[PDB]
């Protein structure tokens, strides 16, 4: 009566239950691939409270972060005009991480969630997504999209982070709580010195360490975006080939 | 009959989530006090059992699943009717949902978990508890399910049969190249983008203007 | 605990460990044992291992079974990296507050920059109590106290989980509003344009305006609470 | 009989003498290109008995070695279904090397062949070729092919190598014979320190040094293999172009 | 008449192997005691002679071969009969066998030989004995033979004439980019793969179904 | 009427070279004594004025130019007569000449200029005198002109309208990837070639072969 479906209900029914199966298999999927990549590159800055500094952390993470959000956007927008690409990836990741920090960093090994909590991405992801929604252009996204993505990162992390940048005096020396949480809850293999956080330079002038970091993160995210968008495209390939 | 079954998917989802749940529980209980000295003999009984078991058990499980699917391959595949192809696609979207979750576990869960166990030992070997589960268990498992979804589509669906979807080809094979880069910018398998698009094209074909435009705008 | 597997000649010709002592081989949760000892920095330091010019003192233990309250080496409070001169001896000590009930084998440990970990001696350390009872705490410069075991975790979730929920809204919204298959097919045919076009874009521009506003607020608030803050102290 | 040949003998004869001319000119050919490439990169670990260690040499050589084998395969198996590609290249090199070590390192400059003998490749080469023979797939070869090639390397060298890893006591110090061969027959420009052989690390655990090397060499050779297959293809190009 | 000559090839093979045999012998005798101090005047008479000779000798040898082959170019090449084309191909396979060997000497023999001389001096210059032979002799030589094979095919065979086989183009020119990386993954000339395939395609065409399928399965 | 005006181009050329001439002169006089200590308040009045002024001024000048050109877009562009297209092309060649010179100042003059100011301070900030003119002035300016030339062609020429010339796209956008062997915008090669293709077309065999050999 509407072949190869019998009823109109057998049609619209099977559609709505495939719509879920994809959405789900696709959800992770990218979460799996995004997490493995990110964890392998942006570490590390994301595991530890005592890595989240003002220079490295709000530079490397937006830059390594924009990768799958770009390819995911290339996937959902081009094929379905669905404006949730970036968020579809950013969220994927966060769940994946949070679940692990809870179930394992803490549940299994018992580091406080104050030591092992992830970087905040959903606000940037949203900006990215809406910029591709408003302009329909990946090129515009690649510019004003990723530049937002870069800027917003630290602002949208501050709320969770401030708390730990409170100062304590310890044995006649200054520490931030964060340094301390690190120092206290003992990691077998994490000597301060492995960190890769800001340690001062003579070419710093200000009072400027974060804005520069974020603008830098912003401009670099532009190239990564492009590259990853066209990689999202190459990954969407329906090409069939003849032999192996 | 009915296009959409699902029964098999749930068998997969349940049979899996359960298994990892058991494994994660077990590692709670024998990770802590039993897998800290690798030179101890309590390690040979609780952890080095698993490694030595699952490898030949995975290997067979793999070729079995492959061999079997090729055997029960549909030898007159081009003859498949629109309702059977539809049914066959909804099986394939099934295989991919079980693939999806096998990935979740082995790439996110047991992968980042090794991250926390790094901060728990200084290391006896590269056969730690987490390594056993991550590298030699969760990875090979989602790698088997992958080969499965691939062989299944290859032997049930005209398109995937005669061809080699490149997207799929990658998705199934990429897994054997996670070992390099590294011991744990990048080359990855979101090839599932290509595969669901290839599934989606068949579904758009398998409805006339009738379904297409009309039923859905 | 893996010292067994490390290369024999390297463990012998780097750090030479002596007079290692544990305050108490039993503690209650919150009870404050201390591990100490002396180490001589071998004189013919192997090629394989970075010069110990950058090193770090550590409690070799399976996670935070004991919080570390402080530690010292070369007569300094050493929560950061320190230099060890080839041929000299240094004395150290680590102040360890019990935290998780069990029988752990706790070590003196030092790691070298481009070297890796060097494990000293280790002694079993029976802890008893209930972890539920473990506290820190710690004093701010402002004079107040905070229990570290818990401090801040509240505020974190407070900001993370709402946003994750927001993220999931955004997705479920567009999903059930225009399908995968529906929207695929629309796009696949001529249009597209059915799928988006304002006022889908009105939703977007609004959602974004709220997001940024949610940020400027959350910023300003968390800027009022904690209006002090200093950067991580390193080097 | 069969124009543009007169007889059936004038056909079948010319065919068989071109068949040789090809196989020969093709034999070297790839020998030349394989050697230069390999000598330049994998050195060096191949010239000297006191570079053939447990870590470096059984890593770099498989990895650098699989390149022309993969490309030679791409050419012989795709166009002629002939299962000797790898072996065609592996042997090529060995002849080219051995000739040199004999006529030159020894014939001209007089280093004992015990110092200057090459790395054995022909066993892996065979494994590699047979895998492509059995499966008809480069994809499978790439994986189980190169992974074998990787693991077989040290094994198949051990027979020639063990003899020199026998211990001697020299002026109150332990040396292997190899070390000593190197030490004895004086190389004008080869100070121990230039070597790049294993020297120990704290992150070694065992008793494992060679297994990990070979497995590593295996998993990496998978990537080199692919790349060099498709490059073997790119080089097989019959494209004609219009101008320069 | 006859398709297969070879006489020319032997002239090449013999004329070459001999020459290098002489040269390797010479360098056994004057390498040792005569080529160890480059500041000595025994170096100017036994080694710096060769360098100053061969370069303009190679340069002319090169252009000669090219110019000449272009001159004696077949101006009505498309007319070539299947028997004459087959003869012309078998000459071209010849050129490539003399090329093959000019490559063996220049790229394996005298190249890896420099590696052993490196361990024999500390160095006076970059005009060592082996450098003279390797870089300024063996390489240019095989580079000339290459240009030859290329020009020969360009002026005798319809296909290679009007065109520029890309494979061949590379095989002839790649030689002028060995000097870089290094002055003393990667970019190489196995371009002969394409060239013999291009040769092989003409051979497969120049036999009807008669030869093809029938005579040979 | 006439294909070749130029009046507009001289307005551009003259209006630019003058402005920069002023700016360079200004920086001779206030660069020296006024822009050496950024913590001094003479820096807030003579240099940090310009920075805060130009950016919103450039941002509006930018969108203005683009909005306007799109508006005044020729809604029946395929109709264009061979004489009108030729005029439109010769305007577009104008835009590019004003572009060419906005590039010269922005990328050669005020850019290599910063290299000499680098050797004159040890640095207070990244808002040095030269940085203000180079990054926040000369660069944005030519970037506006570029978007201009691009939009102009897009809304007046059948070819550039309906399409997106790849070269031109690059030329107009690459400017926003200078902030971060090389990647550059000589994309003008493609654009002039695209211009030249229409000129070759808008002469019959008559002009083409005959008039010019
Ligand atoms: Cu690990
Ligand atoms: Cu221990
Ligand atoms: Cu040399
Ligand atoms: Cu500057």
């Amino acid at each position: 009566a509407v072949g190869p479906f019998n009823s109109v209900a057998e049609a619209a029914g099977c559609v709505q239950t495939v719509d879920w199966m994809l959405l789900v298999l696709l959800f992770f999927a990218v979460l799996g691939g995004y997490h493995v990549h990110f964890m392998l590159t942006a570490g590390d800055w994301d595991f530890w409270v005592d890595w989240k500094d003002r220079r490295m952390w709000p530079t490397v993470v937006p830059i390594l972060g924009v990768t799958f959000c770009a390819a995911s956007q290339a996937f959902w927008w081009v094929n379905f005009r669905l404006p949730f690409g970036a968020v579809f990836a950013a969220l994927g990741l966060l769940i994946g991480e949070w679940i692990n920090r809870y179930v394992n960093f803490w549940g299994w090994t018992y580091f406080p969630i104050s030591l092992v909590f992830p970087s905040a991405l959903i606000v940037p992801a949203i900006w990215l997504d809406v910029i591709l929604l408003l302009s329909g252009s990946y090129v515009i996204t690649a510019v004003v999209g990723s530049l937002g993505w870069g800027l917003l990162f630290y602002p949208n992390n501050w709320p969770a982070i401030a708390a730990f940048h409170q100062a304590t005096e310890q044995h006649g020396q200054l520490m931030t709580l964060a340094d301390l949480i690190g120092f206290h809850f003992v990691r077998t293999s994490m000597p301060e010195y492995i960190r890769m956080v800001e340690r001062g330079t003579l070419r710093t002038f200000g009072k400027d360490v974060v804005p520069v970091a974020a603008f830098f993160s912003g401009f670099v995210s532009m190239m990564v975006y492009f590259l990853w968008w066209f990689m999202g495209r190459w990954y969407s390939t329906t090409k069939v080939i003849d032999t192996i | 009959e009915s296009v959409v079954d699902l029964r098999g998917m749930w068998i997969g989802l349940v049979l899996l989530n359960v298994f990892y749940l058991i494994v994660r529980i077990y590692e709670q209980v024998f990770g802590w006090r039993a897998g800290l000295d690798s030179f101890a003999p309590e390690f040979q009984t609780y952890w080095m059992s698993i490694l030595w078991t699952e490898i030949p058990l995975e290997l067979v499980s793999g070729l079995g699943l492959a061999g079997y699917l090729w055997k029960t391959r549909d030898r007159n595949v081009d003859a498949v009717t629109p309702r059977e192809e539809m049914r066959r696609l909804v099986v394939l979207v099934q295989w991919l949902v079980v693939y999806g979750i096998a990935i979740y576990w082995g790439a996110s869960f047991f992968t980042e978990q090794d991250g926390t166990w790094h901060m728990t030992v200084i290391r006896d070997t590269d056969f730690t508890p987490s390594h056993i589960i991550e590298f030699y268990m969760s990875y090979p498992i989602y790698s088997v399910i992958a080969v499965g979804a691939f062989f299944y589509a290859k032997t049930r669906i005209p398109y995937f049969a005669h061809g080699y979807s490149l997207a799929f080809l990658i998705v199934a094979i990429g897994p054997f190249m996670i070992i390099p880069n590294v011991g744990l910018f990048g080359w990855m398998a979101l090839g599932v983008f290509g595969v669901v698009l290839q599934i989606l094209m068949r579904i758009h074909a398998l409805v006339g203007k009738e379904g297409v435009k009309l039923l859905t705008e | 605990h893996g010292e067994k597997s490390q290369q024999a000649f390297l463990r012998m010709r780097t750090l030479n460990w002596y007079d290692v002592q544990w305050s108490k081989t039993t503690v209650n949760v919150n009870e404050e044992m201390v591990l100490s000892g002396k180490v001589h920095v071998f004189s013919a330091w192997p090629q394989a291992v970075a010069n110990p010019r950058v090193s770090f003192l550590n409690a070799g233990e399976p996670g935070p079974v004991l919080v570390r309250t402080a530690q010292f080496i070369g007569e300094q409070f050493a929560p950061r990296s320190v230099s060890l001169e080839i041929g000299k001896d240094y004395a150290f000590s680590i102040n360890l507050r019990g935290r998780r009930a069990g029988r752990w084998h706790v070590h003196a440990q030092i790691n070298v920059e481009g070297g890796g970990p060097i494990i000293g001696p280790g002694q079993w350390i029976e802890i008893k109590g209930d972890m539920k009872d473990f506290t820190d705490p710690v004093t701010l410069l402002d004079g107040s106290t905070v229990d570290l075991e818990h401090y801040g975790i509240s505020r974190v979730y407070a900001w993370h989980l709402p946003w994750m929920a927001v993220g999931a809204a955004w997705i479920f919204f567009w999903f059930v509003r225009k399908g995968i298959i529906t929207s695929y097919i629309r796009v696949a045919e001529g249009k597209a344009d059915d799928v988006i076009g304002d006022d889908d874009r009105r939703i977007g521009a609004i959602v974004l305006a709220l997001t940024i506003l949610a940020t400027i607020v959350g910023y300003a608030v968390t800027n009022s609470t904690f209006p002090r803050t200093i950067p991580l102290q390193a080097g």
